[PDB]
């Protein structure tokens, strides 16, 4: 699929051809409780990064983008993905790294004088021009020079990244509720509590825990000699469901003490309905859009696209890696345009772009993994529990009674257990763990029977610098600089690790599927 | 829109299709520049 | 050692000659890390049941009785048998059932006019007269009769019980500190909080599944391919001491937030100065003591000596199994001598007499175990962890700086650690789990490949009824016949047993030493 | 002892004395007639 035809829009054309016979299976393949169950999971990891991120928006915008138009935009554009795009366990939402870009154009916008949202249709205009000549001349084909080395530091850095954000979430909950010996016990409670409250911190800990707990139990009960065997899986494949169900019961039991609950808009609005309506002028609202900056806007345009492509591409390398048995194939080229299109489409209506999410992904297509008797042995590839996922998010607002009953400290102990078990497929993260094991117990794995210990030690404390690179990076004003930082990947490891490293070394600590060179 | 909008000669259908018209000349152009260089 | 000598006190020699060789051995195999480990860990288990269980006789006994003679009592006779002692792995301590009969001797002692503490010394008299006619002909034989069938039932109620209460006081906790709304910030702290107080029963709760979690990660870590193997083995060793200290320190720095601590005597005084002193006179101390209360002290000190025969010979049959790798031998002719003898005597100084309790001895035992390369691979076997534990017990009023500052949710963290880990070796527990798990899993045992699954079934859940009539008595005004109710599982596995089972099922499912008939 | 106590004949050690030769007179009694017995 990364290779060059040389024939315009040919890997296009290709990504059509491989996966659309498969359409059929792609519908049929999802009549099973574990896509069910993927559904529901999958459908709380993709709504409350959007609560969140939408919130953070609107409150760095003055609410120009906030939660409404980052939900519509999800549901719109993951319902739009799943029926036509190549790898459907794709799942496309808003990132961290967006958040960050939005934020930097709002602030330039400021200080200029431009309609922010305006300024966004242009960016919008360039990315369809942008991605129609990159998947005109098959610029995916690029994608295979990223081996595994760049794609496994940068899965681990995001997973890394979403642990640390989970549990600074909680710290921030204990910072607003801190243990005191006496509380104000009347205390203002719209729009959010306006002091400390009681037993909030520690019921907000406890709830994360439970569900972490009750997760990661039931993940091991999937594996074990317990139950009939079509129980145990069925009940395994509902663990986080079954989790999340027994976490917010406990809390609704719970009358008295506050916790913090999902919010969702009170309808289908624009968040200000004083700055602009659904549809957005390209001339401008209230004032005439420059000439320049109409010109000027390709710029931001090539980093809104270069931080799509990386994270989507990346992605869809992480999903698809031979190991995982997909046996369906993807296509880079057709969902590069899906995604990028959509999102040039949706600036034309105030709505946030979007981009493959690797954590968000990666769960889903895990979810979907049916395990051998240890060994992976299929995955359950279809459209359905994406396009359903879009669907309940899209419909979100309808279902805040719902939703309203549902903790965000549940959540967190979720999106703990996502964190880690993410963490599984990756050879960086097995390797940091043999650093701390002697070498006798290091498993029979080619890089460990073919190199000898102190070499891919030192080959793993190559990479480790790396995250630390790209760690300080994200935590600076040039964040919105980590793509080309781990571009920086790839020539390390094609230009300067052959230079202390032998051939048959890297054969064995950088596979493409895990091979004994 | 919201509020009292500027009114501009082309509306937002307009604009929009006068827009994705020059977006469609340039990749034309630059298509068929391609399409005549790697041939002589 | 079960066997019967027909010579007098036959029993009582056999055991000195047995263990008393190894004396010197039972000093130096002290000398290892594990060893002091044990003592830290056993300190604790043994502390907190003497001031809960001293507590709560001077709430029942008007301080007649109270934590400051439990704690002198615990002390003096543990050094004592571990000086003295056949077994010194046996945890000499109040339990439970002691506390029960305390309750009713006094409850009797008040209806008729008696002084409760002159009737106690009289029990006493009647303990000494009676452990030495056992001992003198060899009593402790009939522990022959006592197969695992019993022993188990025996050992899973009470390590069901020991859960069961440690989760009650958490409930209780609860219970006094309970989530509301709003709280009276001005509440008096002593003697006890004398209303509800925010964050506390939630943050007990956190400082409770904190301590099991730090617990139980240790103990896998002990047998896990992490670190050298002898800094695993040290560290994994030191668990629970390590958990007690990183739980204990948490609460330390949360300053503001109220949890109850431990709390020793102010100094070595009886409880009841204007009650009595230190030596008890028989004939009464205020009135004279009825001359018919001292002949039917007799039947008080059967219902003792019963109690303590059974819990103390019981444990000494658990921790003494051929599965154990015990290379040393128990005494149960001197121990019981020891225990009973020294009960019958502390009550002339106004002391709770003693048991060997089954819960701390397994846990002590446990705690010395050595695991091979899985199998039990050894056991430091010796006295002076024993007798260490007995002298910090001792010593116990003089660090009240240091344990004022320990939380008891920590120690409860602890307690469901041993309450859990105690129920490894246990058979009856091993085969409720298979209750759960389809034939195809059954490990590869005699009683499993050469009983057919629904008969080992129905095995397991004939123990249970009896589990359930155990608890239910436990349950009831009647408490004190326990006893009796266990004893009555001996016949039932030697005269109904056999009607209902083959004989090579019965050595299949009740083995002295798990052997295949 | 504590407080005031009621004065005995015999002191606690006297009595106990007495008690735990009484109670070796029965123990020597018994032991004796199980050497008696099984022997005849
Ligand atoms: C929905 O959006 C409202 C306004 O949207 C406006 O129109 C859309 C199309 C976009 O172009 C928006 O960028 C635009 O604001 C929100 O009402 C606004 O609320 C904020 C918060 O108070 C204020 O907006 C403006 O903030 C500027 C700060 O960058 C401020 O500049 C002033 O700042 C310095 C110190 O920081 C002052 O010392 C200076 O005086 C400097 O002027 C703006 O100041 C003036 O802006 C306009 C210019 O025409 C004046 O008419 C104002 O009276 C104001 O004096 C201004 O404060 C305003 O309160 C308000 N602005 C407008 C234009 O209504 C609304 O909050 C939002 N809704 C939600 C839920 O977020
Ligand atoms: C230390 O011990 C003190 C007393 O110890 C006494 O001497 C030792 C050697 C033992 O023999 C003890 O059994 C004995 O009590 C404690 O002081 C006592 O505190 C309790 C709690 O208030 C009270 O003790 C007695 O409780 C009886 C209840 O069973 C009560 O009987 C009365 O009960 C009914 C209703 O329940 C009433 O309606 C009747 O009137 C009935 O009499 C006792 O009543 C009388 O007892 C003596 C008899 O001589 C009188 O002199 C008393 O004045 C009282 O009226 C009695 O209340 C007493 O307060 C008190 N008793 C004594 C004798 O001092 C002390 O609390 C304890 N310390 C700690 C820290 O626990
Ligand atoms: C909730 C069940 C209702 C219980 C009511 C009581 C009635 C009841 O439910 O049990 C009868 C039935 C016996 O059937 P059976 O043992 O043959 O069933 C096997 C079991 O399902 C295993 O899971 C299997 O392998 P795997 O796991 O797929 O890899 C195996 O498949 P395979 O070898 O051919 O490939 C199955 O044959 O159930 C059980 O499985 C025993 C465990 C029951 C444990 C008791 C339930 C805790
Ligand atoms: C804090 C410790 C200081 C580390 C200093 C950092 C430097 C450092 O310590 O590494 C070199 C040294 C090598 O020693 P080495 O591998 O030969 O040591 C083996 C190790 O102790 C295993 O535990 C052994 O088996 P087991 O467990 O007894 O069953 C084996 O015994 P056996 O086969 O002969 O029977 C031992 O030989 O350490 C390590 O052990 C490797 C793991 C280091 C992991 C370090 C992660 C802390
Ligand atoms: C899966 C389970 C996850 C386990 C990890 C638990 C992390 C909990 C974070 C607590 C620290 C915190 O949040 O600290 C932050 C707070 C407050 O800080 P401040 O200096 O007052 O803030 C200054 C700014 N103000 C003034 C706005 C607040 O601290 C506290 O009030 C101390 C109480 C901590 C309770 C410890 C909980 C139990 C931890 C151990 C459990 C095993
Ligand atoms: C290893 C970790 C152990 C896990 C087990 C946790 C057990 C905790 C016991 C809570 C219930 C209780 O204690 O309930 C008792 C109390 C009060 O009851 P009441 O009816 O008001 O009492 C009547 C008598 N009064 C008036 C004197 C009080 O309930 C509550 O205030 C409800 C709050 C419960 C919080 C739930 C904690 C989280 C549980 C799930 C964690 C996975
Ligand atoms: C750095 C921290 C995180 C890990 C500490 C342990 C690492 C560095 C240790 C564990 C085992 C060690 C190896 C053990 C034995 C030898 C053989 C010797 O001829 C070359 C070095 C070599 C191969 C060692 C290199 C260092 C090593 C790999
Ligand atoms: C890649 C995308 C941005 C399209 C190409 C950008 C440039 C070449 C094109 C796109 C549409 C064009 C605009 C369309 C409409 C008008 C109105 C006219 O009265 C003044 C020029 C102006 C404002 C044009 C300037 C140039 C323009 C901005
Ligand atoms: C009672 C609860 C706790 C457990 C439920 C599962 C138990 C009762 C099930 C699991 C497997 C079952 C066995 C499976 C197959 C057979 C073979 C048949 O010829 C006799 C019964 C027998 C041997 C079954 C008896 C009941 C059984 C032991
Ligand atoms: C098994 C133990 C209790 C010993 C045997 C109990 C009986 C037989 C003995 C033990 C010591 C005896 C008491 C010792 C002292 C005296 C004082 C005397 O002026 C009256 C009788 C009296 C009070 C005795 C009665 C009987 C007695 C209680």
């Amino acid at each position: 699929p990364l290779q060059q035809t040389g024939q315009l829009f040919g890997g296009l054309v290709r990504d059509i051809r491989r996966r659309y016979p498969y359409y059929l299976s792609d519908i049929t393949d999802a009549f099973s409780p574990q896509v069910l169950a993927a559904v529901i999971f999958i459908y709380f990891a993709a709504l409350s990064p959007a609560i969140t991120f939408g919130g953070l928006l609107g409150e760095k915008t003055r609410n120009q983008m906030g939660v409404s138009e980052l939900l519509i935009s999800t549901a719109v554009q993951g319902i739009l993905f799943a029926l036509l795009g190549a790898q459907p366990l794709l799942v496309v939402g808003f990132s961290g790294p967006l958040l960050v870009f939005e934020e930097a154009f709002f602030s330039f916008c400021e200080t200029n004088g431009l309609e922010y949202i305006v300024g966004r249709v242009w960016i919008g205009f360039w990315l369809i021009l942008l991605v129609v000549l990159v998947v005109a001349f098959e610029g995916s084909f690029l994608v295979r020079f990223i081996s595994r080395y760049t794609q496994e530091i940068f899965s681990f850095l995001i997973s890394l990244i979403f642990i640390y954000e989970t549990f600074s979430k909680l710290i921030k909950i204990f910072q607003d509720h801190p243990l005191q010996k006496t509380y104000n016990y009347n205390v203002l409670m719209v729009p959010k509590p306006q002091g400390p409250l009681p037993n909030t911190a520690l019921l907000s800990l406890v709830l994360m825990a439970g569900t972490f707990f009750f997760a990661m139990m039931l993940r091991k009960f999937k594996n074990s000699s317990y139950f009939p065997g079509k129980l145990r899986r069925v009940i395994g494949d509902f663990g986080v469901p079954i989790s999340i169900l027994i976490m917010v019961l406990v809390d609704f039991f719970i009358q008295d003490t506050y916790t913090q609950k999902l919010s969702v808009p009170d309808g289908f609005k624009v968040s200000n309905s004083s700055a602009r309506g659904w549809v957005i002028h390209p001339l401008g609202l209230r004032s005439e859009f420059p000439i320049w900056m109409m010109f000027a806007s390709a710029l931001p345009a090539l980093l809104v696209f270069i931080l799509i492509f990386l994270e989507s591409q990346i992605t869809t390398l992480i999903v698809s890696k031979p190991e995982r048995k997909m046996v369906k194939g993807s296509g880079f080229h057709l969902d590069l345009l899906l995604v990028v299109g959509m999102g040039g489409v949706a600036a034309l209506f105030g709505m946030p772009w979007l981009s493959a999410t690797t954590v968000r992904s990666v769960t889903h297509a895990n979810a979907l993994t049916v395990m051998g008797k240890a060994q992976i042995q299929e995955v359950k590839e279809q459209r359905i529990s994406g396009l359903l996922v879009a669907v309940l998010v899209g419909l979100s607002i309808l279902m805040e009674p719902i939703l309203s009953r549902i903790p965000l400290a549940v959540l967190f102990g979720i999106f703990l257990y996502m964190g880690v078990t993410s963490l599984s497929g990756i050879q960086l993260f097995d390797r940091i763990l043999l650093l701390f094991k002697p070498p006798k117990y290091h498993p029979d794995v080619p890089y460990v029977k073919r190199v000898k210990t102190w070499r891919m030690h030192l080959f793993t404390g190559i990479q480790i610098i790396c995250l630390a690179v790209l760690w300080v990076v994200k935590s600076t004003p040039a964040s919105l600089a980590l793509p080309f930082v781990l571009i920086l990947t790839v020539p390390l490891r094609r230009v300067l690790l052959p230079l202390i490293f032998r051939n048959v070394e890297l054969q064995c600590l950088d596979a493409d599927d895990a091979k004994a060179t | 829109g919201e509020r009292v909008q500027l009114a501009h000669h082309f509306s937002e259908p307009e604009i929009t299709l006068i827009i994705f018209g020059v977006m469609a000349g340039v990749i034309g152009t630059i298509l068929l520049i391609s399409y005549g260089i790697r041939r002589l």
